[PDB]
């Protein structure tokens, strides 16, 4: 039993996303699809179930109104759409079999944001190692990648999640090495943000 | 709404350890027709959620008999007799006797136990590239502590400073087991150059007194 | 529909 469900989604307060819930293996129309959101903490939420032999709904309260549940039996999909959309909205949205078998997660970001290409800057000091690091701030939509060295280093690295707000994400990450190894060779942080066309490399220089 | 209570928030084990994770719901769980709809589902780092234990006590297709449910009426109790690094993860309690809405507990990370670690706190000035732009970010690495919780202040010519603060902390460490935080507060040039001492300040388990490391920006 | 872990959901029977 598989369920495959669309990608991430971003929208603006006040829109209307839909994410669909492809599923194979068990018999379609023998279990209600159940959706499930997880918020900024983890915490889980009901949203409602649909049975998909005749179509029937059933809504947790929260959402009666705003949600709408949907199946096609022709191609054993179900269908999530939300409207008036907020900030309290945005979470990673589940289809679930029922209760038993969980989809893969779609994103939903609400927010006024375009996108917009970070700036990265260098984190360098103002002991037997030295850490270094890289802000990349003010993006929007995510992700970014980043390494290190163009990946050769990649032990005694943190690259932090990224965070939202005011709209815009940050994320940094640090570099820890032998305190002979800088200022005398070479870091670099080199940072993508596909959805700007941003490749950016920026090297570490002592202050 | 039924709501369920979870305990505790976060659980360090180590591997081989017994865990036990309670879930206590506002009302029984005892449906008329004498069923009790309590189910556990962990979920894996990076992972979708999965069914361990349904109906209080029975354990779900493929899942290895380490995993035990047991209780009634608003209690129960999952519990795994010796742990695996494959089950570390967030374990949620559900109920579906009580529907709409189903509901959950706010879910157990279980995390791996090791030796108290002091962070390792680096703090950055703002660089020339941001401050030509009329910016000014400081960032404090608050790197490989244990335990995980830890508390951040910047204090600025000795006073604290709450607005532009952007937090952020990585999941635990996959060869050292600790944890680390990243804290940059922004200004704009001319706030930041309207001051000198720039600190950043952690309280955490391994000391008493606050952790600080600081900068003047000259 | 009904299925086993989710009681009356969308079951009228498990009432
Ligand atoms: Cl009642």
């Amino acid at each position: 039993v598989q369920l495959l469900q669309s990608g991430p989604e971003l929208e603006k307060p006040g829109a209307s996303v839909m994410i669909s819930c492809k599923a194979s293996g068990s018999s379609f129309t023998g279990y209600n699809m159940n959706w499930v959101r997880q918020n900024i903490g983890k915490s889980l939420e009901w949203i409602g179930a649909i049975d998909p032999y005749y179509g029937g709904t059933s809504y947790n309260q929260k959402f009666k109104g705003r949600a709408t549940l949907t199946v096609d039996k022709s191609s054993s999909t179900a269908y999530m759409h939300l409207k008036s959309l907020t900030s309290e909205d945005s979470a990673v949205y589940y289809c679930v079999s029922g209760m038993e078998y969980w989809g893969q997660g779609t994103s939903v970001t609400v927010s006024s944001a375009k996108t917009t290409a970070p700036s990265v800057y260098p984190l360098a000091p103002v002991g037997s190692s030295v850490t270094l690091g890289c802000l990349v701030k003010g993006y929007f939509p995510e992700p970014v990648t980043l390494t290190w060295n163009s990946g050769s280093l990649s032990s005694g690295v943190h690259t932090f999640p990224a965070v939202l707000q005011s709209d815009l994400y940050t994320l940094s990450s640090s570099v820890t090495v032998t305190s002979s190894t800088w200022p005398s060779q070479s870091i670099t942080c080199n940072v993508a943000h596909p959805a700007s066309s941003t490749k950016v490399d920026k090297k570490i220089e002592p202050r | 709404d039924v709501v369920m209570t979870q305990t505790p928030l976060s659980l360090p084990v180590s591997l081989g350890d017994q865990a036990s994770i309670s879930c206590r719901s506002s009302q029984s769980l005892v449906h008329r027709n004498g069923n009790t709809y309590l189910h556990w589902y962990l979920q894996k780092p990076g992972q979708s959620p999965k069914l361990l234990i349904h109906k209080v006590s029975n354990r779900f297709s493929g899942v290895p008999d380490r995993f035990s449910g047991s209780g009634s009426g608003t209690d129960f109790t999952l519990k795994i007799s010796r742990v695996e690094a494959e089950d570390l993860g967030v374990y949620f309690c559900s109920q579906s006797t009580h529907v709409p809405p189903l509901t959950f507990g706010a879910g157990t990370k279980l995390e791996l136990k090791r030796a108290d670690a002091a962070p390792t706190v680096s703090i950055f000035p703002p660089s020339s590239e941001q401050l030509t732009s009329g910016g000014a970010s400081v960032v404090c690495f608050l790197n490989n502590f244990y335990p995980k919780d830890i508390n951040v202040k910047w204090k600025i010519d000795g006073s604290e400073r709450q607005n532009g603060v952007l937090n952020s902390w990585t999941d635990q460490d996959s060869k050292d087991s600790t944890y680390s935080m990243s804290s940059t507060l922004t200004l704009t040039k001319d706030e930041y150059e309207r001051h000198n001492s720039y600190t950043c300040e952690a309280t955490h388990k391994t000391s008493t007194s606050p952790i600080v490391k600081s900068f003047n920006r000259n | 529909v009904c299925n086993p872990l989710t009681g009356a959901l969308l079951c009228s029977a498990a009432e």
